[PDB]
C-alpha cells in the first residue's frame, strides 16, 4: 500500500511548499492523480485476496472503499475552497492538511491486516474529523457537536479495545488472514454475550444504529461542507466495514445477539424516514436520510448471507456518493442564502435550471430508481431479509414508500413552486459547483454498467 | 388568443352595459357612475361585475369588484390584469 | 459589548470577473483551477478509468469458472457420471464419531 | 369579521348566483332562476332592523350551504381553477438580468439601455419615497396597508418598483 | 526544475518510491516461491525464479 | 450553464475520441487471442490466460 | 462451431417448406431479399476484411489448469499452510459449481422457449436434470452463510452423513 500511502503524505509537502495562490490547484490536481492510480487495486482474484505484506492487504471489500476514499479528497477540496477564501493562508494549509491526514488514516484503516492496527487508525480518524468540525464550523453549536461526536465514538471504542486484546490473548493473533483459519465458535454464556457486545457496539455507533444516532444530525448540521462529505461518504462506512470483518469470529452467537439490533434497524429505518418528512433543516434532512439507509446495511450485515453481504457492499458505495452529492447540493444553496432552512428559498428550478437537474438526479438515486447501484444494493438486501423472514417485506415496502415521499418533497419544496420574492442574490451556478455535482453523479451512474466491482468479496 | 387593446376592452365593456335593460344606452358614457348618474343600486352593480367576468372569462374578487363604480374603472381594472398597454 | 469588526458584505465573484469559473479571484488562477479539475477529473480519471475498468482481465475469475464448468459438464455427461454430487468431500477420507 | 353587513350580503348574492349557474347550466334556465333569486333579495332590501337583517343573513347562509353545488364552476385562472398558477414557472424576476453575461446583454443593446434608465430612475426616487412614508406615517407605525400617492411633480408613488416591473401574466 | 514547477514532482516521486518499496517487501516474502503444492514446478532452462 | 456543458463535453471528448478510435484500431488490426491448448512442457506467462489485447496489456503492465 | 454442442445441446432443426396457398405476393419474401442485399452483404464484406487482419496476427491464450491439492479433510488442525491451499481450492470449486448450475439453468430456459406451448412435456429431461443438480448444490453449499469456508462445508457434510447413517441403522 506504500504506492498510495507515500504519495498521500507527499500531498502535505506539496500544499505547504505551493505558491500562495496555487494551494488549491496543486492539491486538487495531484489528489486526482492519486485517485487515478487507486484503480490498480482492482487486481482481485476469485479465491485469494490481494495480500501485499505483513501489514496491508486489499480484498474486494476494501478495494471499492479505498477508491471511494481517494476520489473524495479532490471533491472535498473543490467544495471547500470557496468558503475558505477569506481564510488566513496558513489556516488554509492547515485545513487541507487535516483532509490529507484523514485520507491517510482512512486508506490505512481499510487495508490493515491486523485488527489492532485497524483499531488505532479507525480511532485516529477522530482527531482530524473533530478539528474540522469545531475549528471551521460556522455556528455556536459546533462545539457541542464535537463533544457528542467524540464521546459517542469513544464510549463504544474503548470496550472494543478490551475485546480485541482479549481475543489476541486467547487466540494468539489478530491478523485477519489468521483469524479465517483459527476461528473457533462462540458458545453461549454471559461472558460471550458481553464479548459480542464489545465487538459490535463501536461499529454500531459509527453506522449509526437507530437509538445511538443522535450524534450524527448534530455533527452534520455543524460541520463544514468538506467535513459533512467525508462524514457521510466514508466515516459512516467504517462501522459497516468493521462489522463485516469482525462478524467472522462471532459465530454462531450472532444468531440470537442480532435480534435486538435487527429490530432497532427495521423499525428505526421507518422512524428516521418519517422524521425526514417533517424536517425544517435541509442538512438535517439529509443526515436523517443516512440513518435510514444505513439501517439496511446493519440488517444485511447481521443476517449473514451471501446476498446480504453483496447488497451491503453496494449500498455503502452508492450511499457514499449520493449523500455526499446531496450535502454538496444543499451547500450551494447555503453559500447563496446562508441558511439551511429548507422552506426559505423555493422555486429554484426557475432561477438555476441546470442545478435543478442535479437536484433531480440526486433525488432519483436517493429513492433508489432502478437500475442505479442505489437500487441494486437496496434490492439485494430486501431479497435476503425476505428469506430471513417473509414479514420483513412489509417494513421494507413501507420504507421504500416513505423514502420516495421525502426525497421528492425535498425536490419539490426547494426547486418547484414559486421563487421567494425577497431573495435576490441567487447568482448563476459556477463552473466549480456544476463540475462538483457532475463528479458525484457521473461515476455513480457509470458504475451501473459494471456493478460487479462494488459487490464485495462474496460476488 | 387574440390580444386585447384599451379601445377593444372599452368597446366590450360598453357593449355589455348596452344590453342591460336597467341602463339607458344613449345616456351611458365611460365616465357614468353606476349610482350617482345611472341610478342603480349595489345589487345591480354586483350583476354588472358578474357580467364583466362572463364577458372576459376571468374573476374579479369581491374586494376589488365593489370599487369599480363606472365603466372607465372596469376598463382600467381589466387592462391592468391582462397587461394591456397599447 | 466590545470593539468588533462588522460582518463583511457578500462578494459576488461575477462582479469583478464575469467569466469567473468560481474557483479563484485571480482570473488566470481561476482558469487553471478549472482546467486541472476537468482534464484530470473527466478526461483522465473518468474516461481512462472507465476504459481501464471495462477491460479488467477476468475480474475475480468469473470467465474461467464458466469455461471450467463447461469442461466438467462435457466430461461428466459423456462418462455417465452425475453432473454434481451431493458430497463435497470424498466420504472415504472422513471418520465420523461414535 | 371586518366585512360590514352590506359586504356580506353582496358577497352572498354573488356566490349564490354562481352556484345557481352551476346547477342550471343552460342560460335560459339560469336567467329564470336568477331573477327569482334576485326577487328574494329585493324582498328584504328595505329591512331597517339590523337584528332582523342579520337574522335573515344567517338563514340565507344556512340555506346556501345546503343548496351549494358540490362541484361549482371555477374560472380556469381563478384560485382552484384548472389553470391557476399554470404560468408561475415562466415568471422570472427582473433582477435575474443583472447576472446576464455581457455577451448575452450585447444581443439586446436597446433593451438594456432602457433598463438602465429604469434602474437609474429607481435609485434617484428611493430617498424621497422613504422620506414621504416617514412624514405621513403616525407615531406607532401604520394602521392599514394603504400606501400614499405622490404629492409633487417628479415624485413617484412610494413603493412602486415591484408593482410596475412585476412579470407579465403571460411571460413566455 | 523551473521555479514554478518543481513541487509537481513530489507526489509522482512518492508514488514511484512507494512502488519501489512495495516490490522490496516481496523480496522478504519468498519463503514459498516455487514451493506451494498448487504452483510448484521445474524451472525453465534460463529462468532463475518463477517470480521476482 | 451552457458554458459548463460545453466544457464538460470538450474534456470528455478530449480523451474519449482518441480512446474510442484507439480501441477500434486495436480490435480491428490486432484482434483477440484464440483459445488453444497449453503445449506440453510450456509454461504460459500469467497474462497469456486472457483474450482481449487490452486485458493482456493491463495484466502484463500492472498486475 | 463456436461453443460445444454437447455442453449446450440444440435438437435438430425442422423447418416446414413454404406452401403458399394464395396468389398474392408475400411481403416477407421480398423484405428478406432486401435485407440480404442491403444489410447482410455489406456487413458480411466488412467482417471479412476484419477477419483478414486477424489472420495476419494470430496469437493464443490458454485456460488455466489448476493442479489438485489435498482438501480440508487432510489438513491438520490449525495448520494454516495446508488449510490455505485446501481453502483456496474449495473456493475455486465453489465458483465452478455455481457456473455448472447456471449451465443447467440455461439449458432449462432455452428448452422452455424452444418448445413453445409443448414445453411442459418436451422439457422433462431438462427439468429432471435441473432438479437433481440443484439438490446436489443445495446439499454442498446451502446455509453456510456469508463467512462460508471449507471447514463449515465439511461440518455440514459430516452432520448430513451422520443423519443418513442413523436412518440406515433404523433399517
Ligand atoms: C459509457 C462507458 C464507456 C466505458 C468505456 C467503453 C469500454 C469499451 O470500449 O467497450 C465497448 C465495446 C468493446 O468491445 P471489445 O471487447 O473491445 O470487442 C472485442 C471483440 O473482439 C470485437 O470484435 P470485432 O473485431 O468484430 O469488433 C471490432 C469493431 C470495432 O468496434 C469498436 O471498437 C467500437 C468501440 C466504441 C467505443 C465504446 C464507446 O470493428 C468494427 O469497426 C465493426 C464495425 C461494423 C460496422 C458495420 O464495444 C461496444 O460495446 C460498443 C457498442 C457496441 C454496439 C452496440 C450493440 C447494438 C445495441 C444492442 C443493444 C441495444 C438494443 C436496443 C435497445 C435500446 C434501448 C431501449
Ligand atoms: C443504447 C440504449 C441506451 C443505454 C444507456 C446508455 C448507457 C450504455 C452506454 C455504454 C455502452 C458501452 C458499455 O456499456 O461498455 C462499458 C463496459 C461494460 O460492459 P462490459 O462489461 O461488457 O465491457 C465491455 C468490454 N469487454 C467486452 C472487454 C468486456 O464497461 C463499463 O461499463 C465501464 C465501467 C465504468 C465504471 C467505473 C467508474 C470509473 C471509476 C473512476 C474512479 C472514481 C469513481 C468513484 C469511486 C466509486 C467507487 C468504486
Ligand atoms: C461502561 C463503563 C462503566 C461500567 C464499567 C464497565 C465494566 C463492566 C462491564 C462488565 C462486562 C462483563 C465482562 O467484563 O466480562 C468479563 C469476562 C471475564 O471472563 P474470563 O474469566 O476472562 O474468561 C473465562 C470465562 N470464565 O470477559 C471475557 O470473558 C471476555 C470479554 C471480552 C471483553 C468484554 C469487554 C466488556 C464490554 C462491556 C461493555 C460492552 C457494551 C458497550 C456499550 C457501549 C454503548 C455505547
Ligand atoms: C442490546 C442488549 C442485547 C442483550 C441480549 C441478551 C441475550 C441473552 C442471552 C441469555 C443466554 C446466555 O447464555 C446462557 O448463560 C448461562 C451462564 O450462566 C449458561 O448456563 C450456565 O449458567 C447457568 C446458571 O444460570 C447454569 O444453569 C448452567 O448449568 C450453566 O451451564 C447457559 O448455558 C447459556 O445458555
Ligand atoms: C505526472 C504529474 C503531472 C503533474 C501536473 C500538475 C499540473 C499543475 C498545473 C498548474 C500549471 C500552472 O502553471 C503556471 O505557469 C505560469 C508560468 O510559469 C506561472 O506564472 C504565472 O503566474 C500568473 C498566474 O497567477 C500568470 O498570470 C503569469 O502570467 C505567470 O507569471 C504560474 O505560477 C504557474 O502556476
Ligand atoms: C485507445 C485505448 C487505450 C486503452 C489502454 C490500453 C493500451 C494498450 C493497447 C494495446 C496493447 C498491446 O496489444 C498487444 O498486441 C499484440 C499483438 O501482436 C499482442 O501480442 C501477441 O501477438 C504478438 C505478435 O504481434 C506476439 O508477440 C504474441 O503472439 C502475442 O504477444 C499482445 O498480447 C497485446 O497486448
Amino acid at each position: 500500500m506504500l504506492k498510495y500511502i507515500i504519495p498521500t503524505i507527499m500531498l502535505m509537502p506539496l500544499t505547504w511548499l505551493s505558491k500562495n495562490n496555487m494551494i488549491w490547484v496543486n492539491s486538487t490536481a495531484h489528489s486526482l492523480l492519486i485517485s487515478f492510480t487507486s484503480l490498480l487495486l482492482m487486481n482481485q482474484f476469485g479465491d485469494n485476496s490481494l495480500n501485499f505484506s505483513l501489514l496491508f492487504f486489499s480484498d474486494s471489500l476494501s478495494t471499492p472503499l479505498l477508491i471511494l476514499t481517494m476520489w473524495l479528497l479532490p471533491l472535498m477540496l473543490m467544495a471547500s475552497q470557496h468558503h475558505l477564501s477569506k481564510e488566513n493562508l496558513t489556516r488554509k494549509k492547515l485545513f487541507i492538511t487535516m483532509l490529507i491526514s484523514l485520507q491517510l488514516f482512512l486508506i490505512m484503516t481499510f487495508t490493515a491486516m491486523e485488527l489492532i492496527l485497524f483499531y488505532i487508525l479507525f480511532e485516529a480518524t477522530l482527531v482530524p474529523t473533530l478539528i474540522i468540525i469545531t475549528r471551521w464550523g460556522n455556528q455556536t453549536e459546533r462545539l457541542n457537536a464535537g463533544l457528542y461526536f467524540l464521546f459517542y465514538t469513544l464510549a463504544g471504542s474503548l470496550p472494543l479495545l478490551v475485546a480485541l486484546i482479549y481475543i489476541q490473548n486467547t487466540v494468539g493473533s489478530l491478523n485477519f488472514l489468521m483469524l479465517q483459519y483459527w476461528v473457533q465458535p462462540v458458545h453461549n454464556s454471559w461472558s460471550n454475550v458481553f464479548m459480542w457486545l464489545a465487538c459490535m457496539m463501536a461499529f454500531m455507533v459509527k453506522m449509526p444504529l437507530y437509538g445511538l444516532h443522535l450524534w450524527l444530525p448534530k455533527a452534520h448540521v455543524e460541520a463544514p461542507i468538506a467535513g459533512s462529505m467525508v462524514l457521510a461518504a466514508v466515516l459512516l462506512k467504517l462501522g459497516g466495514y468493521g462489522m463485516l470483518r469482525i462478524t467472522l469470529i462471532l459465530n454462531p452467537m450472532t444468531d440470537f445477539m442480532a435480534y435486538p439490533f435487527i429490530m432497532l434497524s427495521l423499525w428505526g429505518m421507518i422512524m428516521t424516514s418519517s422524521i425526514c418528512l417533517r424536517q425544517t433543516d435541509l442538512k438535517s434532512l439529509i443526515a436523517y436520510s443516512s440513518v435510514s439507509h444505513m439501517a439496511l446495511v446493519i440488517v444485511a450485515i447481521l443476517i449473514q448471507t451471501p446476498w446480504s453481504y453483496m447488497g451491503a457492499t453496494a449500498l455503502m458505495i452508492a450511499h457514499g456518493l449520493t449523500s455526499s452529492m446531496l450535502f454538496c447540493l444543499a451547500n450551494s444553496n447555503y453559500e447563496r442564502i446562508h441558511s439551511r432552512t429548507m422552506i426559505l428559498a423555493r422555486g429554484l428550478q426557475t432561477l438555476l435550471p441546470l442545478m435543478a437537474t442535479w437536484w433531480l438526479l440526486a433525488s432519483l438515486t436517493n429513492l433508489a430508481l432502478p437500475p442505479t447501484i442505489n437500487l441494486i444494493g437496496e434490492l439485494f438486501v430486501v431479497m435476503s431479509t425476505f428469506s430471513w423472514s417473509n414479514i420483513t417485506i412489509i417494513l421494507m415496502g413501507v420504507n421504500m414508500v416513505i423514502t420516495a415521499l421525502y426525497s421528492l418533497y425535498m425536490l419539490i419544496m426547494t426547486q418547484r413552486g414559486k421563487y421567494t420574492y425577497h431573495i435576490n442574490n441567487i447568482s448563476p451556478s459556477f463552473t466549480r459547483e456544476n463540475a462538483l455535482m457532475s463528479l458525484h453523479i457521473l461515476p455513480l451512474l457509470l458504475l451501473t454498467l459494471n456493478p460487479k466491482i462494488i459487490l464485495g468479496p462474496l460476488y | 388568443a387574440p390580444p386585447l387593446t384599451l379601445e377593444g376592452i372599452k368597446d366590450r365593456v360598453l357593449y355589455v352595459l348596452k344590453l342591460y335593460d336597467k341602463i339607458d344606452p344613449e345616456k351611458l358614457s365611460v365616465n357614468s357612475h353606476f349610482m350617482k348618474d345611472l341610478g342603480l343600486d349595489s345589487l345591480d352593480q354586483v350583476e354588472i361585475i358578474m357580467a364583466m367576468e362572463d364577458e372576459f372569462g376571468f374573476e374579479i374578487p369581491d374586494i376589488d369588484a365593489e370599487k369599480l363604480m363606472c365603466p372607465q374603472e372596469i376598463v382600467d381594472y381589466i387592462a391592468d390584469k391582462k397587461d394591456v398597454y397599447e | 459589548r466590545w470593539q468588533e469588526d462588522p460582518e463583511p458584505e457578500d462578494e459576488n465573484l461575477y462582479e469583478k470577473n464575469p467569466d469567473s469559473h468560481g474557483y479563484d479571484k485571480d482570473p488566470a488562477v481561476d482558469i487553471w483551477n478549472m482546467r486541472v479539475v476537468f482534464f484530470f477529473g473527466f478526461s483522465i480519471v473518468l474516461v481512462l478509468g472507465s476504459t481501464f475498468v471495462a477491460y479488467l482481465p477476468d475480474y475475480r475469475m468469473q470467465e474461467w469458472a464458466r469455461r471450467e464448468a463447461e469442461r466438467l459438464v462435457k466430461y461428466r455427461e459423456a462418462h455417465g457420471l452425475p453432473i454434481m454430487e451431493s458430497n463435497c468431500f470424498d466420504p472415504s477420507k472422513i471418520q465420523l464419531p461414535e | 369579521a371586518y366585512l360590514t353587513h352590506q359586504q356580506k350580503v353582496l358577497r352572498l348574492y354573488k356566490r349564490a348566483l354562481r352556484h345557481l349557474e352551476s346547477w342550471c347550466i343552460h342560460r335560459d334556465k339560469y336567467r329564470y332562476f336568477a331573477c327569482l333569486l334576485r326577487a328574494r333579495f329585493d324582498e328584504h332590501k328595505n329591512e331597517k332592523d339590523m337584528v332582523k337583517a342579520t337574522q335573515l343573513l344567517r338563514e340565507a347562509e344556512e340555506e346556501f350551504w345546503h343548496g351549494q353545488h358540490p362541484q361549482p364552476y371555477i374560472f380556469p385562472e381563478s384560485p382552484g381553477g384548472t389553470s391557476y398558477e399554470r404560468y408561475e414557472c415562466y415568471k422570472v424576476p427582473e433582477w435575474c438580468l443583472d447576472d446576464w453575461h455581457p455577451s448575452e446583454k450585447a444581443m439586446y443593446p436597446d433593451y438594456f439601455a432602457k433598463r438602465e434608465q429604469w434602474k437609474k430612475l429607481r435609485r434617484e426616487s428611493w430617498e424621497r419615497e422613504v422620506k414621504q412614508l416617514q412624514e405621513e406615517t403616525p407615531v406607532g407605525g401604520p394602521r392599514t396597508e394603504a400606501l400614499p400617492p405622490a404629492r409633487k411633480q417628479g415624485d413617484l408613488p412610494p413603493l412602486w418598483w415591484h408593482i410596475v416591473t412585476r412579470p407579465r401574466e403571460r411571460p413566455m | 526544475v523551473v521555479r514554478d514547477h518543481w513541487v509537481h514532482v513530489l507526489v509522482p516521486m512518492g508514488f514511484v518510491f512507494g512502488y519501489y518499496l512495495d516490490r522490496k517487501n516481496d523480496e522478504k516474502l519468498t519463503a514459498f516461491r516455487n514451493k506451494s503444492l498448487l504452483y510448484k514446478r521445474e524451472l525453465k532452462p534460463n529462468e532463475e525464479v518463477t517470480w521476482k | 450553464d451552457k458554458r459548463f456543458l460545453k466544457l464538460l463535453r470538450f474534456y470528455i471528448l478530449l480523451t474519449g475520441i482518441p480512446v474510442a478510435i484507439g480501441i477500434t484500431l486495436i480490435n480491428v488490426f490486432i484482434g483477440e487471442a484464440e483459445l488453444a491448448e497449453i503445449p506440453e512442457g510450456y509454461v504460459p506467462e500469467h497474462w497469456e490466460y486472457f483474450k482481449h489485447p487490452i486485458s493482456r496489456w493491463i495484466a502484463r503492465t500492472f498486475f | 462451431d463456436s461453443w460445444d454442442k454437447d455442453v449446450y445441446p440444440e435438437p435438430p432443426r425442422r423447418t416446414p417448406a413454404p406452401s403458399p396457398q394464395t396468389s398474392l405476393p408475400n411481403p416477407i419474401t421480398y423484405l428478406t431479399k432486401a435485407f440480404d442485399l442491403l444489410v447482410d452483404r455489406p456487413v458480411t464484406l466488412v467482417r471479412e476484411f476484419i477477419e483478414r487482419q486477424h489472420a495476419k496476427n494470430k496469437y493464443y491464450y490458454y485456460h488455466r489448469e489448476f493442479r489438485r491439492v489435498p482438501d480440508i479433510t487432510e489438513c491438520q488442525e490449525k495448520d494454516v499452510l495446508c488449510m490455505f491451499e485446501a481453502e483456496m481450492q474449495w473456493r475455486r470449486d465453489y465458483k465452478v459449481d455455481q457456473e455448472i448450475v447456471n449451465i443447467i439453468q440455461e439449458r432449462l430456459k432455452a428448452c422452455q422457449q424452444r418448445e413453445g406451448e409443448s414445453h411442459r412435456q418436451n422439457c422433462a429431461k431438462e427439468l429432471e436434470q435441473f432438479t437433481q443438480v440443484v439438490k446436489a448444490y443445495q446439499d454442498r453449499y446451502h446455509d453456510l452463510g456469508a463467512h462460508y469456508s471449507a471447514r463449515k462445508c465439511l461440518a455440514k457434510q459430516k452432520q448430513r452423513m451422520l443423519a443418513e447413517r442413523k436412518a440406515a441403522k433404523e433399517a
